C-alpha cells in the first residue's frame, strides 16, 4: 500500500511537463485522488481534485484553465499534465489518496522552473575527517550516499546562478541526480 | 472558504502547545492535521478531527467545535517542532481540500550545543580546474544562528564568502555550511587560511595549510 509521485525536475518557464503517480496495494479505481502541491518554506496547497474512477474535475485556481488532471484505472496510475508553466508552480507536489481510510501520502517529486540551463553536479574530493564537494549542479536535488569497500549531508548555497553542497563522515563518494549520477573517492 | 492558523507558536518543553485553526461553522466539517518537519514529507497526526493514526503518540490529540479545530500537543517535546497544517475535507465546494496557512512550533529552552567546525582546503583536481573553493562545515550546533567569519592569515576577507542559512537535522540540531571562493594565485601565495565560526559570542578555530 504505497504511493510513487515521479515525472518532476528543471523546465523552462512557460513550458509543459508531466507528472505520475504509480500506485499499489489497493483499488485504485474507487477512490478519488489529490494532487497537492506546496512552495520551498511555505504553505500546503491543493492543486487537482479528479473523483474515483469516475470523471469529476476540480482545480486550484491558480492552474486553472493550465494544468490538467487524468488517471488511468487499469495501470493503477495518476497523472497531472502541467501548462505554461511559472515561478509560482515551482514546488513539490504531492499526491494523496483521499479515501475513506486514513489519507495516503506518496512521497512527493519536485518541479523546478528555471532561468538557467539544467547541468549536472561536479564531484571534487575534501581532505584534512573526509568529505565531498558537489557544485555547480540544478536544479536542488542532491543526495549523497557514502558506499565503500574494505551520514548526513548539509544544504546547499547559491553561488554564480548555480548551487553547490558538500557533506562528510564520521571518524568512495556517490550522489545521485538527475542530469546525472556522480561518483568520487577519497583517500 | 478561509482557515486561519497563528503563525508562529512556541512554548516551553514539557509544556503544551495548542494550535488553533479557525473557519465558519468549521466544526460541521472535518478536519485533519498534518505535521510537517523541515526536509520531511508532511506526516498525518490527526485525521478526523479527534482520531490519531498508528504510531502518532497519545499526547497529540484534537478537537473540532464551532468555530476552531485545535491540535493540542500535551508534554512537548523538541521532536516535536515542525510545522503543523490544518486540512478541512468537504465533498461540497469547488475546493474539496482546504489547507491552512499552518503554524511553525518553535520549542523554546533547548540545551545548547557547541558548533563541530571542519575546515576543507580546495582539491587538487579543483586546482587543475582553475577554482580554489574553501569549505567550512558547522555541525550539531543550538541555536542556529552562527556568523562565519573568513579571514586569511592575519587579514580578514569579505568576497568570496558565502554562507547557507542554517537546516535542522534529526537530532533537532542545526547544521550550516560557508564557502570562500578564491583564485589558484592566492591560495599558494599565502601560508594559512582560517573559517572563524562565531556562535553564541564564541568563536571557534579552523585552519588549513597551502603547504599539504
Amino acid at each position: 500500500v504505497q504511493l510513487v509521485e515521479s515525472g518532476g525536475g528543471l523546465v523552462q518557464p512557460g513550458g509543459s511537463l508531466r507528472l505520475s503517480c504509480a500506485a499499489s496495494g489497493f483499488t485504485f479505481s474507487d477512490y478519488n485522488m489529490n494532487w497537492v502541491r506546496q512552495a520551498p518554506g511555505k504553505g500546503l496547497q491543493w492543486v487537482s481534485y479528479i473523483s474515483d474512477s469516475a470523471s469529476t474535475i476540480y482545480y486550484a485556481d491558480s492552474v486553472k484553465g493550465r494544468f490538467t488532471i487524468s488517471r488511468d484505472n487499469a495501470k493503477n496510475s495518476l497523472y497531472l499534465q502541467m501548462n505554461s508553466l511559472r515561478d509560482e508552480d515551482t514546488a513539490m507536489y504531492y499526491c494523496a489518496r483521499d479515501g475513506v481510510g486514513a489519507p495516503l501520502w506518496g512521497q512527493g517529486t519536485t518541479v523546478t522552473v528555471s532561468s538557467g540551463s539544467a547541468s549536472a553536479p561536479t564531484l571534487f574530493p575534501l581532505v584534512s575527517l573526509v568529505g565531498c564537494l558537489a557544485q555547480d549542479f540544478l536544479p536542488d536535488s542532491i543526495t549523497f550516499s557514502w558506499k565503500y569497500k574494505n551520514t548526513r549531508g548539509f544544504p546547499s548555497v547559491l553561488r554564480g546562478g548555480k548551487y553547490a553542497a558538500t557533506s562528510q563522515v564520521l571518524l568512495v563518494c556517490k550522489v545521485q541526480h538527475p542530469n546525472g549520477n556522480k561518483e568520487k573517492n577519497v583517500p | 472558504y478561509v482557515l486561519t492558523q497563528p503563525p508562529s507558536v512556541s512554548v516551553a518543553p514539557g509544556k503544551t502547545a495548542r494550535i488553533s485553526c479557525g473557519g465558519n461553522n468549521i466544526g460541521s466539517k472535518s478536519v485533519h492535521w498534518y505535521q510537517q518537519k523541515p526536509g520531511q514529507a508532511p506526516v498525518l497526526v490527526i485525521y478526523y478531527d479527534t482520531d490519531r493514526p498508528s504510531g502518532i503518540p497519545e499526547r497529540f490529540s484534537g478537537s473540532n467545535s464551532g468555530n476552531t479545530a485545535t491540535l493540542t500537543i500535551s508534554r512537548v517535546e523538541a521532536g516535536d517542532e515542525a510545522g503543523y497544517y490544518c486540512q478541512v475535507w468537504d465533498s461540497s465546494s469547488d475546493h474539496p481540500w482546504v489547507f491552512g496557512g499552518g503554524t511553525k512550533l518553535t520549542v523554546l529552552r533547548q540545551p545548547k550545543a557547541a558548533p563541530s567546525v571542519t575546515l576543507f582546503p580546495p582539491s587538487s583536481e579543483e586546482l587543475q580546474a582553475n577554482k580554489a573553493t574553501l569549505v567550512c562545515l558547522i555541525s550539531d550546533f543550538y541555536p542556529g544562528a552562527v556568523t562565519v567569519a573568513w579571514k586569511a592569515d592575519s587579514s580578514p576577507v569579505k568576497a568570496g564568502v558565502e554562507t547557507t542559512t542554517p537546516s535542522k537535522q534529526s537530532n533537532n540540531k542545526y547544521a550550516a555550511s560557508s564557502y570562500l571562493s578564491l583564485t589558484p594565485e592566492q591560495w599558494k601565495s599565502h601560508r594559512s587560511y582560517s573559517c572563524q565560526v562565531t556562535h553564541e559570542g564564541s568563536t571557534v578555530e579552523k585552519t588549513v595549510a597551502p603547504t599539504e
